[PDB]
């Protein structure tokens, strides 16, 4: 028996801030 | 040294009274800043800092992932405990007690699981209250645990001392006794 | 803190810059349930005894880690490339159980506070690197979100053993060394 697990949300693309 | 930046995603289930109260909470971490959060008391994905805001709107308006996220609660958190909690939580690992002066007298209880333990010194069968110190629950990492406790000895070498230990897999306590040589 | 009878994670999803690398595993009361080793792809246990209590299909972590991967990149420009903190660990070294000579045994290497994940632990058998008898578990979860990970040394107790467990740690500013006291 193979046990469930929770799925990680795919985050929004573009939500401020910059690399630096 | 070298730059790192760390994501962690937590998918916790806390339980309390077997099932009966349940309660699931996904946690999304920047480092170590959680910035994002579904908290199945509360049903919706909320930003928990500002750099959170972006998803929280965003998956709160995707009906599979609210929807998914809020069926987790019983799809992963109850059934996880079906199959495999309620069996670890029957797991029994007898503790092994050794008495062994270290004046300290130190009871070495050893290699048990669950953690939930009582541990007494006696001193010709008087349950010592005082002299008694204690290190916390030690987690060893392979699904046991150790403790010791130490008492302080008296100067009469004729005195009988008892580490009296108290455990779920334990139907009678295990006693150990110990005197000078 | 949250008060509850029982606490798992299901599961510990981590991804780092650094390598890049991964991590999934499933903790129960505070101990690891299995892990998936993102290498070779498969679902293990780093004690057997654990699964008869289920297997997991391990594209669920390949998965998971795919969109961590992704989340990652996007949090770094949210947060304008503020790197991690290389915090200061905690190192104990204590044994398994009473040492008898002769009777074999285990010593164990604590390391606590550790954050970011990535670090080397050794063992020195009278200052000589060790690696036969060498474990370790996964770096486990705290709620601080910082992380502690357990070395293991098995050992036959003998006369005249030397042991100290070695860590290494940006947050450092030396490897630490840390003395078995028998
Ligand atoms: C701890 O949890 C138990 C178990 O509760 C039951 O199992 C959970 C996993 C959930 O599915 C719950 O919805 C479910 O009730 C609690 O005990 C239960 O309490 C309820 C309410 O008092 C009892 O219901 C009664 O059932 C009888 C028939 O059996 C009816 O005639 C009554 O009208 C009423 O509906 C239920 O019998 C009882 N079950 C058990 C296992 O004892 C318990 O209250 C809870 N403890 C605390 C401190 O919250
Ligand atoms: C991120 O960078 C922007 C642009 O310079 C700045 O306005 C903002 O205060 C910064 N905040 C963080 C740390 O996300
Ligand atoms: C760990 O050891 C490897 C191999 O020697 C080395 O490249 C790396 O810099 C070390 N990491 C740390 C945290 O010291
Ligand atoms: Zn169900």
């Amino acid at each position: 028996m193979n046990l469930p697990s929770t799925k990680v949300s795919w985050a929004a693309v573009g939500g401020g801030g910059s690399l630096v | 040294s070298p730059e790192d930046f760390v994501f962690q995603f937590k998918g916790m289930c806390y339980f309390t009274n077997g099932t009966e109260r349940v309660r699931l909470v996904t946690r999304y971490i920047y480092n170590r800043e959680e910035y994002a959060r579904f908290d199945s008391d509360v049903g919706v994905y909320r930003a928990v800092t500002p750099q959170g805001r972006p998803d929280a709107e965003y998956w709160n308006s995707q009906k599979e992932v609210l929807e998914g996220t809020r069926a987790e609660l019983d799809t992963v958190c109850r059934h996880n405990y079906e199959v495999a909690f309620r069996g670890i939580l029957q797991r029994r690992v007898e503790p092994t007690v050794t008495i062994s002066p270290s004046n300290l007298l130190v009871c070495s209880v050893t290699d048990f699981y669950p953690g939930q333990i009582k541990v007494r010194w006696f001193r010709n069968d008087q349950e010592e209250t005082a002299g008694v110190v204690s290190t916390p629950l030690i987690r060893n990492g392979d699904w046991t645990f150790q403790i010791l406790v130490m008492l302080e000895m008296t100067p009469q070498r004729g005195d009988v001392y008892t580490c009296h230990v108290e455990h779920p897999s334990l139907q009678s306590p295990i006693t150990v006794e110990w005197r000078a040589q | 803190d949250i008060v509850a009878d029982h606490v798992a994670s299901c599961g510990v999803n981590l991804y780092q810059f650094y390598g890049p690398s991964g991590q999934y595993t499933h903790e129960f009361d505070g101990d690891e349930q299995f892990y998936v080793d993102l290498e070779r792809k498969e679902t293990a246990w780093r004690w057997p005894e654990f699964s008869k209590f289920g297997g997991f299909d391990p594209q669920g972590a390949l998965r998971n880690m795919a969109v961590a991967k992704h989340n990652l990149n996007i949090m770094i420009k949210r947060y304008n490339s503020t790197a991690a903190t290389n915090e200061v660990p905690e190192v104990t070294v204590f044994s398994k159980s009473p040492v008898t000579l002769g009777q074999p045994n285990t010593l164990i290497c604590l390391v606590d506070n550790i954050f970011p994940p990535v670090v080397n632990i050794t063992w020195l058998s009278n200052g000589q690197s060790v690696t036969e008898g060498v474990s370790e578990t996964s770096f486990l979860s705290k709620s601080d979100h910082s992380f502690f990970k357990i070395s293991y040394l098995t050992f036959l107790p003998s006369a005249d053993e030397i042991y100290d467990c070695k860590v290494e740690h940006w947050g450092l500013d030396q490897p630490l060394l840390k003395h078995w006291e028998p």
